[PDB]
């Protein structure tokens, strides 16, 4: 029993060290990911501005801005991590995705999965739900190329091939360091948001049409960056919790090992002095 | 409240009901807190817990 | 003087002032010097950008499917991906220019054009 | 199975299997929580927690402490309830719905209340 306790107290110490290291690395990668999120803000702001100008000058009949007459399918891009130890991050994302699927069914739409991150693939494969396309291996360090590919596939499905009449994106928004919330955004069809109140080459219809897919691409990129930041924050929290639990388990196992150490000493002395008294 | 405070120490968000329970429990704990050599008559305790 | 900023989707890429900017938009070639009227345009898939930096030599940039905006305050070049002429790998650009893929071929041809062919 | 019947024995052994797997995972659950488990063990752990809390009962002798009156669950109803729990027919209700409840009718009643 004492040997088992000391071995467990060894394991727990090693696990505490590893989880503390992971917590600090996560603290660093949160800063890195948040810096990247800020770095992409200029392009997003400027493309949004020029998109508003073109929409003001455009006809607003682009397919991405008009609801389909009868929506049958609705694609859902679930953005999940590709490595564990991220706490309830993946669980929260997939719970929100399932809530979105229930809402879609209540609206008659049949959800069709596009999944980012290995963990969501496992979650959905266990539940016998087919993912049309899945991308993995960049949730920690997303590039714009991955977002371009995801947005291209999503928009091609929306335009179409069975296709989809709508598309949502579920991802963990990085509201603040302490808090990260799984949110679902309809990325198409986009609502036209008229609000109270330039030249275009070629004419604003073609330019707007060639720009809107770029807008979807940049929004998907921002979603991926923010999901990566939230994943790193959740890893920090989960590893801090793991380190605290490992420290508490070390304390409990040390108290135990002390109890069996004292008990072994007592029992040995009882045997020795029982032999002594009889002789 | 103790269990929910242990849970929420690392949760990313707290629902309205969960936050209400946490806020009530914190004040209940602060209410049961009492200074030494300052016992309270039973009626004063009744009013305090009320 | 123009406030010329080139902003890649991942990051802001360049912010130096300039006296003249030059690029082939989808509807023809264009040059911008300060106090140009506001404008929006799409650079050709294989476009390149010349920025007549006032102090030092001009800056030649290979741009990947970018957009051009002219405003009373600044001239913005939104970019999916861009490279300055000094960073271009000439052999890699030459190889890509013959690529079958439209995107890769266009990017390689843009790199060649920015480099100086 | 020769004494209590094959249905009772099967349900009891499935409950024991689920609880044993939960116990085997307990050491990992202590450090990292359910979120790190596989999805066949995560489901098992959820229904194991629900089984563990459903084995609780509002005992008739416990009225003096809790005030809540006691409840008696007939054997057939217990077997049916635990057969359902092991099959996952109740793994969407909150865990507290199974706490000190004693039956399926009371389980549904408390689920609602929550």
């Amino acid at each position: 029993t004492l040997r088992e306790l000391r071995g467990r107290i060894r394991s727990a110490g090693s696990i505490k060290k590893i989880t503390k290291a992971q917590e600090l690395i996560a603290t660093s990668r949160i800063a890195k990911a948040q810096a990247r999120v800020e770095a992409a803000r200029p392009y997003a702001a400027e493309i949004t501005n020029m998109l508003t100008e073109l929409a003001g000058a455009s006809a607003l009949d682009h397919p991405l801005l008009v609801e389909r007459k009868q929506p049958k399918r609705a694609g859902v891009l679930v953005v999940s991590s590709d490595r564990g130890l991220c706490g309830a991050y993946n669980a929260n994302v997939l719970r929100r995705a399932e809530e979105l699927f229930s809402l879609l069914r209540d609206e008659g739409k049949d959800p069709v999965l596009y999944v980012v991150g290995r963990k969501a693939l496992g979650y959905f494969s266990f539940r016998q739900r087919t993912v049309v396309e899945s991308w993995t291996g960049f949730s920690e360090r997303p590039t714009y190329e991955n977002a371009r590919e995801i947005a291209d596939t999503l928009v091609n499905a929306f335009m179409a091939i069975l296709g989809v009449d709508e598309l949502h994106i579920v991802f963990t928004e990085f509201r603040s360091m302490l808090s990260q919330t799984a949110v679902a955004r309809r990325a198409a069809p986009m609502e036209v948001e008229y609000v109270g109140e330039y030249s275009f080459e070629p004419d604003p219809e073609t330019l707007f049409d060639a720009l809107l897919p770029r807008y979807i691409a940049t929004r998907v990129y921002a979603a991926l960056l923010e999901a990566a930041a939230s994943e790193s924050a959740s890893r920090r929290r989960a590893m801090k919790s793991a380190t605290d639990n490992a420290d508490d388990l070390i304390k409990a196992l040390t108290l135990a090992a002390n109890r069996e150490r004292q008990a072994q000493i007592t029992q040995e002395i009882s045997e020795i002095v029982g032999g002594a008294n009889a002789l | 409240y103790r269990e929910l405070e242990a849970f929420a120490a690392f949760a990313s968000d707290l629902d309205a009901a969960s936050k209400a329970q946490l806020d009530r429990g914190a004040r209940l704990v602060e209410l049961l807190k009492q200074p030494q050599y300052s016992p309270l008559a039973v009626e004063e305790q009744v009013v305090a817990i009320f | 003087d123009l406030n010329v900023e080139i902003v890649a989707v991942e990051r802001e890429l360049w912010s130096g002032p300039a006296t003249f900017v030059f690029t082939r938009t989808t509807a023809g070639e264009i040059g911008i010097l300060p106090r140009h009227i506001p404008l929006v345009a799409q650079l050709v898939d294989d476009a390149m950008v010349r920025v007549e930096r006032e102090g030092e030599d001009d800056l030649r940039i290979a741009v990947d499917g970018g957009f051009l905006s002219v405003t009373e305050e600044t001239v913005r070049i939104l970019v999916e991906n861009a490279q300055f002429e000094s960073e271009i790998d000439a052999d890699a650009a030459k190889e890509d220019a013959a690529s079958d893929d439209e995107r890769t071929a266009a990017w390689g041809r843009a790199r060649l054009r920015a480099l100086g062919q | 199975p020769a004494i209590v019947g094959d249905e009772h024995y099967r349900v009891a052994q499935e409950v024991i299997r689920i609880l044993q797997r939960y116990k085997d995972l307990q050491d990992i659950i202590a450090i990292l929580g359910i979120d790190e488990l596989s999805e066949e063990d995560k489901q098992l752990v959820n229904r194991a927690r629900r089984i563990e809390r459903f084995l609780s009962q509002n005992m008739m002798a416990a009225e003096q402490f809790t005030g809540q009156p006691g409840s008696t669950v007939p054997l057939k109803e217990t077997i049916e309830a635990f057969d359902k729990l092991t099959k996952g027919e109740f793994d969407h209700l909150p865990e507290q719905a199974f706490f000190l409840i004693g039956g399926l009718d009371d389980l549904a009643k408390k689920a609602e209340s929550l």
